[PDB]
């Protein structure tokens, strides 16, 4: 078996990003599954997350500035969000003052 | 968001042209449907309280949500049901006036299905209030209204899922 | 409308070969270190 | 089902395979069974 | 994909309810022009391989800088015969995707085949998106000339092509 | 949908729809107002069906309502009949679609692990199906109700 | 035309500086038949040669 | 356009639009007949307003054509009138939306960036725009050179 | 995966030194138990199909999950979630044997939680099935052994919420 | 941020080491090129808007992504494109004063191709304008200075791509 | 993936031109320096063994890394180590001869520092060990084909960081 | 946060019942023990600088851990440590007041384990520091005060396990 | 030889000799004339390196031949001895053929499994390639010996 890389079959743009990342040496540190994810956030709707890439929004504790999402972790998530959205932020006491 | 209008706006601003009478038609039935949309949102802003009163009452109002231990139990949470249903009755009708979807995927649709999940609501019940409001709505703005209200109760019901 | 992505890295498609990327590409595809045959091939591309 | 034309895979580096044909020397056989450990296993793990 | 039954029948399933007469006069909608859909898609199966001639000329007649070179950014555009060659098998991506769309009276098939993951190859190797939005938009004009006398075949046939440049397109507004 | 089922068959092959898919579809077209009057027709007549279904399954299966029975119960016996009515809306949902793939992606697809993980005899519930069959191939003319029977056989088989 | 005549040349001092003919086969093979309606055959065999 | 616009400001406030924006709408969408004429009569007169405000423009400020302008050539001058004929292009979707929305987002937030990153004077664009204001309002009537002069003064006034 | 013994091996491992006598004590207490976990895990291999069959009744049978517009309404659903379920029993159980939860981060807990959120399963009725679970297990196989099970059923809960 | 002075110090630091005879040298190194480095610092503060200016126009200028369709056609797009050039030129001559890549690493590269692939910029045209300008600044620069400056060039570029 | 030629070439290709006097004059340097290339490669070839066990003794043999609790402790962890330093020393010949370091960005550097920061391994030690091994080569293939090799051992470095 | 009066009402209000002989039970077992809570926290109020004075030199003092290269080595990374200690101590008391370990949920654990891994706190020795915290807290307190203690210093090593 | 070594990398390519390829066959057959006369001045010096080659390695290993060690006696220094003359033989092969690959399959693979089954420091043997190595070089010019010391280096690699 070999590599059916990119410039050796017709290829297809649904799985475009995914398999040249999974052509890598870097393959094996993705703990993550990549596809399952992808190919079905497809169908569902926006994702709750900052506009930019998921390692940009920070953990919400007492003193914090800590960003896990970086290159020891390797979770990446980007998606295409408009430049006009609002995030759905959920109150700190009761819902009807939001 | 984007409405009909600023579609037909975008989609020849890309390719560079001026404009063309193909989507000249497009606006010319926009226009052909305006008044149709205004009426029926004018209706819908004054039967506000109304609409989700009578769709509380055929859906969820003597069920176990309302009574101790399902969400809708508190007032504090009863409140917060009557707020969101009129969330998607007043996203809804920017929809309906627009004549396009869009505005449901940004601010309304946007990570609400987490949202939930992460609360505890009832995704089932939820579906099964904004059914209840597609009909009661339907009947104020009359069918050809109502039908395009429809479209755009069943995408926040597609979107929820 | 699409909801998600999965990335676009920056891949360049091949355009053609040269008598001198033929000869390396051949040996990095099996780890040889660069053959004494082929280190013969190349100088004699580049004595022209 | 997807399509190409023919001449937009013959440019490039043209990416070699191997069989295992019995009767071959015993460097063509050793060259066939390394190429399976980088295959199956993403590198040459009998050699490092 | 989904067509237009499985749309309307997915919806009602949704709420687990039987099929009323709003569904049913949604089912007969495609019941209607069914018959008029295959008229439509057995022409383009008959002038496949011309209406892909003319929207390759009239776009480069338009957009000469594709057939030049590419500039020290490395665009990737119909210059050469090997990048001509595979940017023609495009267009033909979107005519049969487009055909498919039409007999299914949904773009269901568009977007989860075509659209899902387009701009990111497309920005992978630098393809120009003005472009394409322009040739899907010719084909358009190109195949409503051959339905004239009726203008119930034109908003069928402007469906898929126009749900491709709305959806390849940025959102400047 | 039959529809889709032969826009993906030559997708697959990379190529255009062929002469025998492109009157495959013409058959499916000019028999639309014919289907929606025989899914109209399961749909009008629920109750009749549900119930007369339930009865003659109860008299073929007497051991799901005895004590210790699965259908045990005025609750037990009316989960029972709930769901002789979610395969009857399933086999509306076949007769519109020309095929059976809403049934097999609802209520087909691992129905097994289900029923078997519920304490449900599988084969108590292929003999209520077997049973609304009767009563609804009752409702429509001769060869209308084997135009149904073909929707109905296929739960059989999957169920089994 | 002209355009195409400069392409032969500049494209083949590419493939002698560089090592083989390989650039002129990948933009060559299948050309003939894409612009030979709109371009007599014959009268480029005459040119090249 | 103004139906995005009205839906914005009651979105802003969480409440539904008013009926002072329900009647402006209306009679918005009640004139689609008298605009979609005004807008064809600029858009079939893109050389006449494009060449003819142009060269006014070019002995109104001598400067830029002359050596040392950043218009100085033939080739600098081509794209003078690229961007003249941008702004004839987006005066006409603001015609068609009722709005200076398609306006401002594109080609008026942080035109002053893009034109101080090129070398050009802010101060001769809007010149320029003035210029074909005059040659658009020649070839409409006093009621129609009112609205079409509405969404150039927006345009001249935002950029300075 | 390591268990409690290689856990004890490679803390001292690293460090370049022998067991000494705070580590022995540590592979007592392993040893001490042993037949107390091999026992408890085969009466749960048994009786598995009961445990989740009587968990999922306990907590999501009759729930709006499982009706209409609910996650794990059809029944590819109801299949597809019992089959999680019936993980999380058997890597307890791995866990109770191994006295280390190492496997239940490898080839469980990694990147579980943006499955879930990807598929749209709800995590706070998931963990309400594992608690129920546990309470089930509990009484099957005592009380010194059901609180070694519970120690890795609230692993996974707290690993994925 | 750390420079090169501090790295050194951090090596040592870590160890518990005095500086040996070989962490001098190092140290040596940046200070026999510490005023040619301040010398080519103040020369790209004084051309930093027309380095932008040139980079642009050979690389991109006139290209198909001015024209409609493309990114950075519009005003809006088109402002934002010199804003991060700025960025990288301006942090490009921090890190090499500093003759460290610690500060474009810390501020610049840590989740810069993720905002990309959200926003739809495409990552190999980006890479050719920061090469263009690696040259430019070369002219200037010189060939002496020029080559350090273009050593923290391509390491947004291995970082971005 | 390019050689000095295909870089060369691509240069005035895509600008539409013919090779002028200053393109020719890059292309001049990489063939009358070929027989002195690949003179250095042969020699780096036969004594690929004893340039990397000369570059660990020198660099981190006797340090806290061979030693227990440090990275490349177990033999494992020391095979993996001196198998990149063949990796290594094989892709700077892979770019010595081709004349581009085009090949070390595709299949080297490209995933290098999330690997290494995913794994664990010290990067500055890595740096240490690849310093040496220019040095060892440096005297090796001479003065004039070191001063080449250097240069690509110093472009991993750099990306290395 | 919620005390252990609070998850009685609440247990009550989520039936819709009144307060019964059970939950009148667990009402008496908290007011009888209310005041053995009142001096516990008191005298572990006084004594906090010193119990993790003794479970740091019982611990983590003379370790690789505070040696030069160990993670807490510096003056900066040492006062952090024993910051972390100050918080643990203090919020098993606010648990124990409460009679609820909802305290330490909500204020503590939330995404603890994230941030350990993040900075590359060890987890095993930060456990091993909570351990002797628990031992010389319980000798002060005495026998049925130091067990209530223990019993959510266990709460806190779990989740962090 | 490289002439079988460059078939089989085109043929796994499935293409005809690409033009560089056929250079090297073409280069390689014109040096046949020298090949043919390096090799063939090895060839009438065995008895001077295998021996001269093989006492300096009793000389830097003085234990290989001291009591215990493994050529300790008449036979088992002889037997030392024929490998010398083994591995001369294949070095000449080697020059011949243009390859390493002669003396790869003969005598580089699976000699760590012959010799540490025959109780044979591996480091022992290498050292008296080392020392041949040397005796040879000295008998060939200095453009010589760099060719053929390739040869003798290439086979101390694979023998550690
Ligand atoms: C603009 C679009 C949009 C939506 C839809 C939205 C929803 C939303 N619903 C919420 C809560 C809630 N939503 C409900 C809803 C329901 N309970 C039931 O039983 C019913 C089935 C259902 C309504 C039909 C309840 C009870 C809460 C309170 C949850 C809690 O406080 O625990 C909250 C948390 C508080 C806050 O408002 O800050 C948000 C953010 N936010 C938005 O920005
Ligand atoms: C624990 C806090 C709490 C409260 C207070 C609560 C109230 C509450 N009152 C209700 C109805 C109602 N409440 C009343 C009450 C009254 N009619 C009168 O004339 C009097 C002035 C008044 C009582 C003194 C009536 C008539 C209904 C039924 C009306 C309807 O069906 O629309 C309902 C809908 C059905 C139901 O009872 O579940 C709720 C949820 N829920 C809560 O969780
Ligand atoms: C079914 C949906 C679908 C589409 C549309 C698709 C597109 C697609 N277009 C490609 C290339 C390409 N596409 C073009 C296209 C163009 N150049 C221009 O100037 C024009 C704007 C445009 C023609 C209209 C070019 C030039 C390449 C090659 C780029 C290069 O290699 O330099 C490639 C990479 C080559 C390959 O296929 O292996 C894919 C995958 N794939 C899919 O699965
Ligand atoms: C260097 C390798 C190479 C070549 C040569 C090449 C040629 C090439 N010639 C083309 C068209 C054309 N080529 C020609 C003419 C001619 N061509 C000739 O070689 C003759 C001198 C002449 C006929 C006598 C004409 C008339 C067209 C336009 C055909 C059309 O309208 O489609 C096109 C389509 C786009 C265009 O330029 O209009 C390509 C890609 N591509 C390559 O990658
Ligand atoms: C759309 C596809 C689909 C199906 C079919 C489905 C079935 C289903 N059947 C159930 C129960 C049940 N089903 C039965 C059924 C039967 N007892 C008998 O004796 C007969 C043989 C048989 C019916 C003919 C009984 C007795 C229960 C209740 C079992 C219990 O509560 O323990 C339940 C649990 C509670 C509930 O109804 O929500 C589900 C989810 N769900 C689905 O999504
Ligand atoms: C949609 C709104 C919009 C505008 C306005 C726009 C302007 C724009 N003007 C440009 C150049 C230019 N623009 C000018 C303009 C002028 N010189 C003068 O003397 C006059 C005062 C002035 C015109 C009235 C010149 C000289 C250049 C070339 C600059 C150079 O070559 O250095 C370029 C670079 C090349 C290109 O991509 O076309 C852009 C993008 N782009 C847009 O998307
Ligand atoms: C061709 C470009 C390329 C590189 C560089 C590469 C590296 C690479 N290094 C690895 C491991 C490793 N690398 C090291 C390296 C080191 N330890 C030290 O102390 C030193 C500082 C350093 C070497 C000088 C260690 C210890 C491991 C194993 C780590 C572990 O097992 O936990 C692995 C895991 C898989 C395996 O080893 O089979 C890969 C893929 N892969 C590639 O494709
Ligand atoms: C209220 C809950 C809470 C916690 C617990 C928390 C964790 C926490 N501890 C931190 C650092 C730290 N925490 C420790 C503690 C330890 N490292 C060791 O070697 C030991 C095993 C362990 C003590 C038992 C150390 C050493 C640091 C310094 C890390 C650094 O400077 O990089 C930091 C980084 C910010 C700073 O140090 O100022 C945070 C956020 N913050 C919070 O809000």
């Amino acid at each position: 078996p070999y590599i059916r890389g990119f410039g050796e079959e017709p290829q297809e743009c649904r799985n475009w990003g995914t398999q040249i990342d999974l052509f890598q040496y870097s393959a094996p540190f993705r703990k993550v599954p990549q596809s399952i994810t992808l190919f079905s956030d497809y169908l569902k709707a926006l994702p709750d997350q900052h506009p930019y890439g998921r390692g940009n929004d920070p953990l919400l504790i007492q003193f914090g500035a800590i960003f896990p999402i970086g290159t020891k972790n390797l979770k990446q998530n980007p998606a295409p969000f408009g430049k006009d959205t609002r995030r759905l932020l959920i109150r700190r006491g009761p819902g009807i003052y939001n | 968001m984007q409405d009909a209008i600023t579609s037909v706006i975008n989609a020849a601003d890309v390719q560079g042209k001026y404009l063309d009478a193909n989507s000249v038609e497009k606006l010319r039935g926009y226009f052909q449907t305006g008044e149709l949309r205004v009426r029926a949102a004018a209706t819908i802003a004054a039967n506000a309280a109304t609409i989700i009163k009578e769709a509380v009452a055929k859906s969820l109002l003597y069920s176990d949500i309302t009574r101790p231990g399902g969400n809708m139990y508190t007032t504090r949470r009863y409140a917060a049901c009557i707020r969101d249903l009129d969330y998607y009755l007043r996203y809804a009708t920017y929809g309906m006036l627009a004549g396009d979807p869009s505005i449901l995927d940004e601010r309304v649709l946007n990570g609400l299905k987490e949202t939930y999940n992460s609360l505890g609501v009832p995704i089932g019940a939820t579906i099964q209030a904004i059914q209840a409001m597609k009909e009661v709505t339907g009947s104020l703005v009359g069918s050809d209204a109502g039908k395009e209200m429809g479209l755009y109760f069943d995408y926040i019901c597609s979107g929820l899922s | 409308v699409t909801k998600a992505s999965g990335g676009s890295p920056v891949v360049k498609p091949q355009l053609y070969k040269t008598a001198s990327m033929l000869t390396i590409a051949q040996a990095e595809q099996q780890d040889r270190f660069l053959e004494l045959g082929e280190l013969n091939q190349l100088v004699s591309f580049l004595n022209t | 089902g997807l399509r190409l034309p023919q001449i937009y895979a013959k440019a490039g580096i043209s990416r070699q395979k191997f069989v295992m044909k019995p009767g071959l020397s015993t460097d063509e056989k050793q060259s066939v069974i390394s190429a399976c450990y980088r295959q199956v296993f993403e590198r040459d793990i009998s050699k490092a | 994909m989904q067509d237009i039954i499985t749309s309307v029948i997915n919806q009602y399933d949704l709420s687990g309810r039987y099929l009323d007469i709003k569904g049913i006069n949604q089912i007969n909608n495609y019941f209607d022009t069914g018959l008029k859909r295959l008229m439509i898609a057995k022409l383009i199966n008959k002038e496949a391989t011309n209406l892909i001639k003319e929207a390759s000329e009239l776009l480069f007649i338009e957009q000469p800088e594709l057939l030049r070179p590419c500039g020290n950014a490395f665009i990737g555009n119909a210059y050469t015969t090997r990048r001509y060659a595979a940017c023609i098998r495009d267009i033909e991506y979107y005519l049969r995707y487009s055909a498919y769309s039409i007999i299914a009276g949904n773009n269901s098939i568009l977007d989860e085949r075509v659209l899902d993951g387009l701009k990111e190859t497309y920005n992978s190797l630098l393809v120009p998106i003005g472009p394409t939005i322009r040739v899907i938009q010719l084909l358009k004009e190109i195949i409503q000339k051959k339905f004239s006398t009726e203008n119930i075949e034109n908003a069928i046939i402007a469906e898929p092509f126009d749900y491709l440049a709305i959806n390849l397109s940025d959102k400047n507004l | 949908s039959i529809v889709t089922k032969s826009i993906v068959n030559a997708d697959a092959e990379a190529r255009y729809l062929s002469p025998g898919e492109l009157d495959r579809i013409k058959s499916f077209v000019l028999s639309g107002q014919r289907r929606l009057r025989i899914a109209q027709t399961l749909t009008e007549n629920r109750e009749r069906i549900v119930k007369q279904g339930g009865q003659q399954l109860f008299q073929r299966r007497p051991d799901v309502v005895s004590p210790g029975g699965n259908a045990y119960g005025e609750e037990m016996t009316a989960t029972c009949l709930r769901d002789l009515d979610y395969y009857l809306r399933l086999v509306t949902y076949g007769i519109i679609a020309g095929d059976v793939t809403p049934i097999e992606e609802i209520g087909l697809v691992g129905v097994k692990e289900m029923y078997s993980a519920l304490g449900t005899p599988i084969s108590g519930v292929a003999e209520g199906i077997r049973c609304m069959k009767d009563v609804a191939c009752s409702l429509l003319s001769g060869e209308d109700a084997a135009e149904v029977g073909f929707y109905f056989d296929y739960t059989l088989a999957a169920m089994q | 035309s002209l355009r195409d005549l400069d392409w032969f040349l500049r494209y083949l001092t590419y493939a002698i500086v560089a090592g083989d003919p390989n650039i002129l086969f990948v933009n060559i093979r299948g050309l003939r038949e894409i612009i030979e309606n709109a371009c007599s055959s014959a009268a480029t065999i005459v040119a090249l040669k």
